[PDB]
């Protein structure tokens, strides 16, 4: 399954 | 600690450089040093902390899964005996993974969570607590497995309660929390129906709130909604 | 050393597991431990050593290039002053990269090269010596830069002399050596014409020998020949 | 430029 998360940078 | 002599702002700057260089162990060490300065983290700084450790533990989890699969195959009928090495090396990677989780949990407990009063920070940290207990649960096999699972559950549940009272249904933190708690239900807690129900309710309540958002916020929210959809497609 | 208590065969086995798990730092540490047992390496073991360190240093080189580019931009006219952090962090990565190169060079000098009598082993190790001096040369800026470059050149040249006397022009070790020495000429030694001439002669002399090979050897050789071609296309 | 290397494994 996919879980959360990307960088704001 | 080795970062004790470096300015807080310099640690943050170097964390950003480390990210650009794909040096995630360095990034995590810089961010741990920044946390240990004792001041609260801004939203940007929380996301640097999260990105750094998620990449470190992600590589460890991927390696652990490769090694665990080899170890399981070796224990099948007809498999030739190859000695203790596969178990030893899986245990080595496991111990390092557990150490990273313990490090993150330690930062959260000393003292990020207790100083976090705004909903966005407190939900963010409680979600992280759930996530790192979840990663511990992925590898747990002993007397404390049930307590590790319950620690993940309890952290996610507290985060959920705050997020539902204090954040709109499209808030990306809230969405990512619900996404991860749904994964917890499916993959850790043996509760696929709960996972599916949570993902579908989360998706639908976010859908109904999109009309309130700017174009940029809409993009942020719909990205995570698509992950909920992707999981629903896998699971149903 | 931390691997001193582990059997040679167990270190080799764990190096192979580490490769499958994409744990290249571990793989390199296991292979260093295996080398330090003092026995010669088989062809398969030499290639485990090479793969491990090439992945470790490759990540360091990629990070160094990112950071060096940021540092160069910061030194342009009109760039805002941001303090010592970019230089410091580039220097940190550089020092770690140099340490890995020194470690590899140390294994070669104590005592892999001196025990290597067959052409395939000796050329393999001399090529590696050239490669790791080349990586040192990529970051060198001081009084010893010329001597580092000459050390790379000398190692490659000795490997070339042996390979031309003792190996067919399609041998993949010979081809990869010539490929890398050509890169040395182009990127380190400021000798693009030499690089181009070497790549073209190597390619043509391999072409003429392909008819002697089995299907599997043909595949091995043509893979590296294509890299020679790709470089020629870049450079001309 | 491309330099040499694949695993036998
Ligand atoms: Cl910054
Ligand atoms: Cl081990
Ligand atoms: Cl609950
Ligand atoms: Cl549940
Ligand atoms: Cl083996
Ligand atoms: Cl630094
Ligand atoms: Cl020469
Ligand atoms: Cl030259
Ligand atoms: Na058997
Ligand atoms: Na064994
Ligand atoms: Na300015
Ligand atoms: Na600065």
């Amino acid at each position: 399954a996919h879980s959360s998360x990307a960088s704001l940078q | 600690g080795a970062m004790g002599s470096m300015e807080r702002a310099s640690l943050i700057q170097k964390a950003k450089l480390a990210e650009q260089a794909e040096r995630y162990e360095d990034m995590a060490a810089f961010m741990k040093g920044a946390v240990e300065k004792g001041e609260e983290l801004s939203c940007e700084e929380r996301n640097l902390l999260s990105v750094a450790y998620k990449n470190v533990v992600g590589g460890q989890r991927a390696a652990w899964r490769v090694l665990s699969s080899i170890e399981q195959k070796s224990n099948e009928e007809g498999s030739e005996e190859k000695g203790p090495e596969v178990r030893e090396y899986r245990e080595k990677v496991e111990t390092e993974l557990q150490g990273v989780c313990d490090t993150v949990l330690g930062l959260l407990d000393s003292h990020l969570i207790k100083e976090a009063g705004d909903a966005e920070s407190r939900v963010f940290y409680l979600k992280m607590k759930g996530d790192y207990y979840r990663y511990l649960a992925e590898v747990a096999t002993g007397d404390d497995k049930k307590r590790i699972i319950d620690s993940a559950r309890s952290a996610y549940q507290e985060a959920m309660d705050i997020s539902k009272k204090e954040m709109p249904p499209t808030n990306p933190i809230r969405l990512g929390l619900a996404l991860n708690f749904s994964v917890f239900h499916y993959e850790i807690a043996n509760s696929p129906e709960e996972a599916i129900s949570l993902a579908k309710t989360t998706f639908d309540e976010a859908m109904a709130d999109l009309h309130t958002l700017s174009e940029d916020s809409y993009k942020d929210s719909t990205l995570i909604m698509q992950l909920l959809r992707d999981n629903l497609t896998l699971w149903t």
